[PDB]
């Protein structure tokens, strides 16, 4: 069911629910990353799964400030 | 001359898996944070250890 | 029997007919939930709090972007779908749920044999700050450096002046 | 340097009072960190000591002959971008001042350099993550630098958007291979190179594919070139390949040694649509950065070739061609910001809006350059001319080392359809140099007092004022002789990348 | 650390239902070409109040049987199963005979350890009285390596941390023997 | 305690998570799955000598 | 310059006070952080004149002698 | 996209048929066709069909235009040469 | 050499062994080719995944049903349930069937 | 297709998803006819190929020829026939340019 | 050497000769222009040259071993 591209469906109809899509996207990674560092008892791992945490928190607040600002523009006359 | 040293340049000696480089200069193991001394499976001895793989530098 | 599949059902049933930006945000949530309870057994218990501290934070301040955007487009355009497709859908994705094709790896179960050697028992997030600060102390001031970035670059992107 | 000079540089911005002269001496500073980085890179990174390649900070990263080349590239082209925002472009505040309203401008440069510069020394898979977003990051907020301009912010929101899943992708190889191996460092990785699957790999290059704009991923690429002012255009659409292409050879350097074919023809089938597109693409456009994004894309596609075969000449060829292609790059755009003086002002027919951040936006708009300035049309028609691929230039030399690699491994089909689409792109530049010049005999006798350069004040009528300021003009000078007259010192330059090794040795 | 792991029990059988675990007994016992040993039965708190005994009495078999393992080069569990007998029945015997000689001030120690979440430094009174017996019958010292013997934690007399409740078995020995051995 | 080593049912089991070039290739790909299967068959075909 | 702004390379220390007194979240917070690595770079007079360093902990797994083994070692035997 | 669609004769096609839903004299209505004169339209039933014209078109006619306007062929030039699409929100152009 | 394969209390971890023995083996100068340390780089994908010794008990549970061969007959016994942990399937002498606690420890 | 038209059913009134949609869209005849290009494909060209004994660019340019037209009669229906033909000449020659220069890569 | 850094000072004549017909003044418009960019490619023939010089002592080099590679292989 993947391969028809099914999950082009799950994801909503605005900007916001592609910022969305992507944190799972990246969120399912991490996941990944912590099921097979705590199978081989590997602290390297879980370094990398947290660095993984920080740096799509970061990814997050970049996206957010151009749509902020894209948002602002449009409402941008403020004449009152 | 020119097309002699052309190919000797332009050779491209054959890569496997059995022959290739790698960028490793010591064994790692020697010192670990905490625990050093695990369940004895680190069978290498740092005390006896041979001379490791040089890179070659075809310059010097 | 494993609830988390249920749970799971659910939430690919709202991600299909979600309309409004609210109901987006809210499939978020009902994302890292599963993520963090499946964490907290199981796996690791350590990363399952460290979701929960960091994403729910993320999650206000998504809310309060969606409060300054809604412009009243998904509270009256149609949708059409139908229950009977919709199930339909859900009920062919549910049949496929082998992530991997290793026959062996799946089916057979493996033990650990537990030591005494180490007498020095700490959490494992002592060892992974003893690396961190440690063995791979570049990684962290270049995280460091991202994050000063950030903090740069959300100013010049937001502030008018 | 860098790191401690950005710094003080940021700190410096804040406290000063805003204003336009301030940002330009600011711009001068960072100028003057990379002059002192470069000089300082020099003195301590040589090519015969870095042959064999070493380690830094515990392996992290590791340093070669091949890496230390393209460094060395990304700090002088960088500096040549500065000169830019450092000095004058056309002399006039109405257009000048854009480049000196933004503070913030020369310190996300600074941030980006210092990814650009690390990429390719990547010798981790958790470094190799870290790294590619700071570099991506960068360029999103340079993309977003003019935030008062509604095509400016909408192409960092697909810039965003598009690198975001790129970054996936490259996050989710890596860690399918950790899963496989347990290992975070590529030289443990290469242990077992024969033992992982080497399609994973291969998924990491799909991302680094779409963040260079290869087919099928070219769309965004022309979208936001277009859309982009001209000068975050220059930028955006040439630091990102210097960087990201070095690490794909690098990778490709490694996947070579199980020598997996369906591995390459999974490469070569999308370096033959990129060709199509790169090609037939330009041919129906209006858009002179339109234009140059599917030449961008094709040139790309000609280095790619290089990579894929990854031999001895490979190194000689794409060395060659990604520093000619930069000062190739950098000329035009140079040419393209000074000629916007020679547009004629209206004093109306398919409502033409024109904004101060593209001064230059349709091709046509280079009419009569031939009769408005003759030595700056004939450094575009060299540049153009080298793009062709018209001997003795660059760029015929660049196109002749690449099919040298790509017919020594065996890529006849690539290397026909490489011709094929060279033929096509001629097409369209072509049309360039139609505008510039094939009207010069009719209107030679013509009368031009509504140019912007005319609107410009004299300052006493008897002294021989310049239309162009000496910075600027020195630089294409320069860079069009170089292009012009690189038989002379061609065969030197070839020597000199015959000793850039990539652990050959012998 | 609680982290779970496939090597012993895990915090809940929620943990155990997710990963399906099955507690698994094997019926077999070690081959007749293995001599036969007599397994340590003592718990976890007599194990940690005999700790420093069992440490100062068999110290070289113990150093042998850890050295056994270090000079297998990753077979110490097949090859050194002599030297791991040597050490039980050592251990063992420690044990046997603090029931014989100290069985009184020996059970008085681990029962305050049981008191008091196993806690060295929540039993000096107990454990005082216990290094003093075992020393008069055994010749066997509590030694901590590594510092000087002056600068031991188990002799300090005014100890920052102290246990919030008293064990009240440990003062009325404790208090017994003050007047009584020291007139 | 014997038990499966599987990922996570979120991850092999939601509408937008599990959807990855390597996890695509894992789950249809084959070829991963018949170059590893060599190693097992060579384990058997082994022991005779 | 009743109450002008102080120039900080030429009156240092009415500099100082211009932050002391406008700006207390500033210059206290920074006052309070600083004595931080002041109190690291005392360490060493510490050293010599208070006491010494404590022993590192034996949290490096079990100590093992550095000797070879005693084959003339018995006791407790099958 | 923000970009107007209309065309002379669409423009006329359905001016028409909202000026036919009235009390109009004649239903033979073309761009020469006069409200006064030939629809027989007074104040209050002028202003009533410049309004209904408005709804159709969603554009709005100044006090000028409409207290000036004659002819039904100036009611289209107006409508061509003013009409745009209004602004949608950012998730319909950009997604 | 960076660490890799760290356990959960900062030491080597169980696999460590042989990802040391294979860099050993790599990076040693006596060998012409990497032919030598084809089998130390098997046995740590082994330690692992353990996917060929999970592939040998396919194949015994596999043989066992084609001859009949009940599983709880030359299988191991196992209790699936930890409260059941009781006294009288550890074996004690007094051991009962009532269930242990393990509420809290 | 079935995809997709959910898609067009979670929204219909923005015109920014429609756009795409319509590009990827195929109609009835496509959904029918490429499969059946493709199959005759991938016949004709194993088919031929056992006959020489091998695969050369005359068999790839009859398998690629007349596969298309086969195709193209399916889903370019309203075309004259002559056409078709020149198309599927014109698709048939590329494979056999393909074929001649050694696929993507003349390997050993 | 002379010569070489003689063809560098012209080429940097050159450049700041076409620098002229680029901003629309006479050849003799500032002379001590001139002077300056000669100077500045006399400075760039000077590290060309060695440069040059350099990479040929490094090839000579690497070109030893080479032979001694391609004799391994013709045997
Ligand atoms: C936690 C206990 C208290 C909360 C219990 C509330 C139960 C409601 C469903 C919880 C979410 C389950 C997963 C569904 C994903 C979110 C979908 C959603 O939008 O909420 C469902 C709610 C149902 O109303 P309905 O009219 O059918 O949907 C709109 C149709 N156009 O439509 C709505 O928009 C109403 C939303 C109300 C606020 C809900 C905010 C999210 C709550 C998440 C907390 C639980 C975490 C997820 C647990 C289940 C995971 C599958
Ligand atoms: C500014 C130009 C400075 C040129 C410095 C070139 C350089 O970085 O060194 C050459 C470098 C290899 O150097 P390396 O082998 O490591 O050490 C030996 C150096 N003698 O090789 C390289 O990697 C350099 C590759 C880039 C070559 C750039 C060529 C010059 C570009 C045109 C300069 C135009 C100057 C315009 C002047 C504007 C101011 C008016
Ligand atoms: C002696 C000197 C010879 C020098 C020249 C040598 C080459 C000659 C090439 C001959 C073929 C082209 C000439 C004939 C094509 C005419 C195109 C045409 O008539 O219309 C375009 C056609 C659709 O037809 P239509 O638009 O309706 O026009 C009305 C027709 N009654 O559109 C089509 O249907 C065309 C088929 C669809 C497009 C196919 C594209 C696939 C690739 C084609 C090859 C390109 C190879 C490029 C290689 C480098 C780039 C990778
Ligand atoms: C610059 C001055 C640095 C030198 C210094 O302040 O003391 C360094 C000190 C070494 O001196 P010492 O204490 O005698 O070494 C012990 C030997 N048994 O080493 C120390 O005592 C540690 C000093 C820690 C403070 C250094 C970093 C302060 C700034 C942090 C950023
Ligand atoms: C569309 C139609 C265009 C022309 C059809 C293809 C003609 C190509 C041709 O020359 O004939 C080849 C083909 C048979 O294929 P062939 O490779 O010759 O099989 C071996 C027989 N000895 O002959 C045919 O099948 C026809
Ligand atoms: C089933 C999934 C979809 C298929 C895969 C598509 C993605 C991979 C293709 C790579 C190129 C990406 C192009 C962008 C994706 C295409 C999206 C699409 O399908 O749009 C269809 C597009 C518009 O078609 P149109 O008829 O105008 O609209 C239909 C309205 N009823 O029609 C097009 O124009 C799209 C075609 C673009 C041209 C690509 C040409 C590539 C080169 C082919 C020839 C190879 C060159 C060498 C030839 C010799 C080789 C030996
Ligand atoms: C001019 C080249 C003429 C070659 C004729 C040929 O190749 O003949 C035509 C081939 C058939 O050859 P075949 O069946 O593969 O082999 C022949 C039988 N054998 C196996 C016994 C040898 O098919 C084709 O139409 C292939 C498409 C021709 C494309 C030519 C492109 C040339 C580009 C310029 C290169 C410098
Ligand atoms: C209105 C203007 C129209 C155009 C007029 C053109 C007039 C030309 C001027 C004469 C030049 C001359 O005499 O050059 C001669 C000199 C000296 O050569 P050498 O040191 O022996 O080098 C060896 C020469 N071999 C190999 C032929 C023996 O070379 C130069 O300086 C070269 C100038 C640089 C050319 C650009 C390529 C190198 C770029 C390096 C960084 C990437
Ligand atoms: C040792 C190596 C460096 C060479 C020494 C000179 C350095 C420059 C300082 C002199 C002062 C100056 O540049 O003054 C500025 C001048 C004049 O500009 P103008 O337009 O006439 O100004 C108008 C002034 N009026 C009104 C009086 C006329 O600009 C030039 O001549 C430009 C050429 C720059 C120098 C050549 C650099 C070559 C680098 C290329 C190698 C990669």
């Amino acid at each position: 069911m993947d391969l028809i591209l099914l999950m082009l469906v799950a994801v909503g109809l605005n900007i916001i629910d592609i910022y969305i899509m992507i944190e799972i996207l990246i969120m399912g990674c991490t996941v990944n990353t912590i099921y097979s560092a705590s199978l081989d008892n590997d602290m390297i791992g879980l370094i990398y799964s947290l660095i993984q945490i920080i740096i799509a928190g970061v990814e997050s607040a970049i996206g957010l400030s151009i749509l902020v600002n894209y948002n602002r523009i449009r409402n941008s006359e403020e004449i009152e | 001359s020119t097309a002699d040293l052309y190919g000797l340049i332009s050779f491209t000696p054959k890569r496997d898996i059995h022959h290739y480089v790698i960028r490793v200069d010591e064994v790692p193991g020697k010192h670990f944070p905490t625990n050093t001394t695990g369940n004895f499976g680190n069978t290498v001895d740092f005390e006896n250890l041979e001379p490791r793989r040089k890179p070659i530098n075809p310059y010097l | 029997m494993n609830l988390e599949i249920l749970d799971l059902s659910i939430l690919g049933f709202y991600s299909l007919i979600s309309s409004n930006s609210f109901e987006s945000i809210a499939i978020l949530v009902a994302t890292i939930m599963p993520v963090i309870t499946e964490l907290w057994y199981n796996y690791s218990q350590l990363f399952a709090l460290l979701y929960t501290l960091i994403y729910v934070g993320a999650v206000v301040i998504l809310f309060v972007f969606i409060l300054s955007v809604i412009n009243e487009k998904e509270e009256y355009e149609y949708e059409y779908s139908g229950l009977f497709i919709l199930i339909l859908v859900l009920l062919l994705d549910d049949l496929d749920d082998n992530e991997s094709n290793d026959n062996d790896y799946n089916n057979v179960y493996i033990t650990d044999y537990a030591d005494w050697f180490n007498n020095y028992n700490e959490s494992d997030l002592s060892v992974i700050g003893n690396l961190l600060f440690t063995e791979y102390a570049l990684l962290l001031l270049i995280i460091s450096f991202i994050l000063l970035m950030s903090i740069i670059g959300l100013i010049l992107i937001v502030k008018k002046d | 340097m860098l790191f401690t000079s950005l710094l003080l540089i940021i700190v410096y911005g804040s406290l000063v009072n805003k204003s336009h002269l301030l940002t330009k001496l600011i711009n001068r500073l960072g100028l003057i960190i990379i002059i002192y980085t470069l000089l300082i890179h020099l003195n301590i990174n040589t090519l015969e000591n870095l042959s064999i390649g070493i380690n830094m900070f515990n392996n992290l990263l590791l340093i070669n002959s091949f890496n230390n080349t393209i460094i060395e590239l990304i700090l002088i082209i960088c500096i040549l971008y500065v000169l830019l925002i450092s000095f004058n472009i056309t002399g006039l505040s109405i257009i000048d001042n854009l480049n000196y309203s933004k503070r913030t401008f020369i310190v996300i440069v600074l941030f980006n350099i210092i990814g650009l510069t690390l990429l390719p020394l990547v010798n981790d898979i958790m470094i190799l993550f870290i790294i590619i977003e700071l570099q991506s990051y960068s360029l999103y907020l340079l993309t977003a630098i003019f935030n008062e301009s509604h095509n400016s912010t909408k192409s960092a929101l697909y810039y965003f958007i598009v690198g975001s899943i790129a970054s996936f992708i490259i996050l989710d190889a890596t860690v399918s291979i950790y899963d496989d191996l347990g290992l975070t460092n590529i030289q443990y990785i290469l242990m077992y190179i024969d033992k992982l699957e080497i399609f994973d790999l291969l998924c990491l290059l799909f991302g680094l594919f779409i963040k260079i704009g290869l087919a099928p991923f070219y769309s965004y690429s022309i979208t936001i070139y277009s859309l982009s002012p001209t000068i975050i255009t220059n930028y955006i659409s040439l630091m990102p390949k210097l960087s990201i292409l070095t690490l794909i050879y690098i990778i490709m350097h490694y996947i070579n040694i199980v020598n997996n074919t369906d591995l390459n023809y999974v490469i070569s089938f999308l370096i033959l649509i990129s060709m199509f597109i790169g090609s037939f693409g330009g041919l129906n456009v209006i858009r002179i950065k339109t234009l140059l994004a599917y030449s961008s894309l094709l040139n790309v596609s000609y280095m790619l070739l290089a990579i894929l075969s990854n031999s001895n000449e490979s190194i000689i060829a794409y060395i060659y061609y990604i520093i000619q292609y930069s000062l190739t790059h950098i000329n035009i755009f140079s040419i393209i910001l000074v000629i916007s003086i020679y547009l004629p002002i209206m004093n109306n027919m398919l409502n033409v809006m024109i904004t101060k951040y593209s001064p230059i936006e349709y091709i046509n708009q280079l009419k009569n350059l031939f009769i408005n300035n003759i030595f700056i049309a004939i450094a575009l028609c060299i540049s153009i001319f080298s793009l062709i691929g018209i001997p003795p230039l660059t760029g015929f030399y660049g196109k002749y080392l690449v099919l040298i690699s790509g017919l020594n491994n065996g890529y006849v089909l690539l290397s026909i359809v490489l011709i094929i689409a060279s033929s096509i792109s001629t097409v369209y530049y072509a049309t360039i140099l139609k505008v510039l010049s094939f009207d010069t005999l009719s209107f030679k006798d013509i009368i031009s007092n509504n140019l912007i350069i005319n609107t410009s004040p004299e300052n006493n009528n008897n002294e021989i004022k310049p239309e162009i300021s000496n910075v600027i003009s020195y630089v294409i000078s320069s860079l069009t002789l170089i292009i012009l007259l690189i038989i002379i010192q061609y065969e030197n330059i070839v020597k000199g990348a015959y000793l850039v090794l990539l652990y050959n040795w012998v | 650390s609680s982290t779970h792991t496939n090597d012993s029990l895990n915090s809940s059988n929620y943990v155990d239902k997710l990963k399906d675990t099955h507690f698994v007994f094997e019926n077999d016992k070690l081959p007749s070409e293995i001599p036969d040993v007599e397994e340590v039965g003592a718990t976890t708190a007599p194990l940690l109040s005999a700790a420093y005994f069992i440490g100062a009495k068999c110290q070289d078999y113990n150093d042998d049987f850890m050295l056994c393992q270090k000079e297998a080069k990753g077979n110490g569990p097949i090859d050194c199963l002599k030297e791991g007998r040597r050490v039980t029945r050592c251990a063992s015997g420690v044990l046997k005979d603090l029931n014989t000689h100290c069985s009184d001030e020996f059970r008085l120690h681990w029962q305050c350890l049981s008191f008091s979440n196993l806690e060295y430094k929540n039993c000096r009174k107990a454990e005082s009285l216990l290094n003093k017996c075992v020393f008069e019958k055994m010749n066997l010292v509590k030694k901590i390596p590594g510092i000087p013997e002056d600068r031991q934690i188990h002799l300090k007399q005014n100890p920052v941390l102290k246990p919030v409740a008293l064990h009240q078995d440990s003062e009325v020995a404790f208090k017994k023997a003050q007047n009584e051995n020291s007139i | 305690p014997y038990s499966n080593t599987r990922r996570p049912w979120v991850l092999r089991r939601h509408i937008i998570m599990k959807n990855s070039p390597t996890k695509w290739a894992r789950k249809y790909s084959s070829r991963r799955d018949e170059r590893e299967q060599e190693i097992k068959d060579d384990y058997i075909r082994g022991m005779g000598e | 310059a009743i109450g002008d702004y102080p120039v900080y390379y030429k009156q240092p220390i009415r500099w100082l006070s211009y932050h002391a007194h406008t700006r207390p979240h500033v210059f206290y917070a920074i006052a309070v952080a600083a004595l931080g690595p002041v109190f690291m770079m005392a360490t060493p007079l510490r050293r010599k004149f208070l006491y010494d360093d404590h022993e590192p902990l034996p949290a490096n797994g079990y100590p093992l002698p550095n000797r070879s083994r005693d084959k003339t070692l018995t006791g407790y035997d099958d | 996209q923000s970009a107007s669609t209309l065309t002379k004769e669409d423009v006329l096609t359905r001016s028409v048929s909202v000026l036919r839903g009235f009390e109009v004299k004649t239903k033979d209505i073309d761009l020469q066709t006069t409200f006064v004169q030939d629809l027989g339209m007074d104040s209050l039933d002028l202003n009533d069909a410049l309004v209904a014209l408005e709804e159709e078109f969603d554009v709005v006619f100044d006090d000028k235009t409409a207290n000036e306007i004659k002819t039904v062929g100036e009611v289209v030039d107006f409508v061509l040469a003013n009409y745009l699409p209004t602004e949608q929100s950012i998730n319909h152009t950009i997604r | 050499a960076p660490l890799q394969q760290v356990g959960r209390h900062g030491g080597p971890n169980k696999c460590f062994g042989e990802f040391q023995r294979v860099v050993e083996c790599m990076t040693n100068a006596k060998h012409d080719s990497y032919e030598p340390c084809n089998n130390l780089k098997n046995d740590y994908l082994e330690c692992r995944k353990h996917k060929v010794e999970r592939y040998k008990a396919f194949l015994m549970q596999k043989h066992a049903e084609e001859l009949g061969k009940d599983p709880e007959e030359i299988g191991a016994p196992f209790v699936r349930k930890r409260r059941f942990l009781t006294s009288k399937t550890l074996g004690l002498v007094d051991g009962d069937d009532y269930e242990i606690g393990v509420e809290k420890i | 297709h079935f995809r997709r038209l959910m898609q067009y059913k979670k929204g219909s009134a923005r015109p920014g998803l429609a756009k795409y949609l319509n590009l990827f869209s195929l109609s009835k005849s496509q959904l029918i006819g490429f499969p059946v290009a493709l199959g005759a494909f991938s016949f004709l060209s194993h088919s031929f190929a056992n006959l020489q004994e091998g695969q050369t660019a005359t068999g790839e340019f009859a398998a690629s020829s007349i596969a298309s037209l086969i195709g193209l009669s399916i889903f370019r229906t309203k075309k004259p026939l002559s056409s078709n033909v020149a198309i599927a000449v014109g698709m048939g020659s590329l494979f056999g340019f393909l074929t001649w220069a050694g696929n993507f890569n003349l390997g050993d | 050497m002379i010569a070489s850094l003689a063809g560098w000072g012209l080429f940097g004549v050159t450049v700041r000769a076409y620098q002229q017909g680029i901003r629309k003044v006479p050849f003799s418009y500032y002379p001590l222009g001139y002077v300056y960019s000669a100077l500045g490619w006399v400075a760039f023939g000077y590290g060309f040259n060695l440069w040059t010089e350099r990479n040929d002592k490094l090839l000579e080099k690497r070109v030893e071993k080479l032979k001694e590679s391609r004799n391994l292989r013709l045997s």
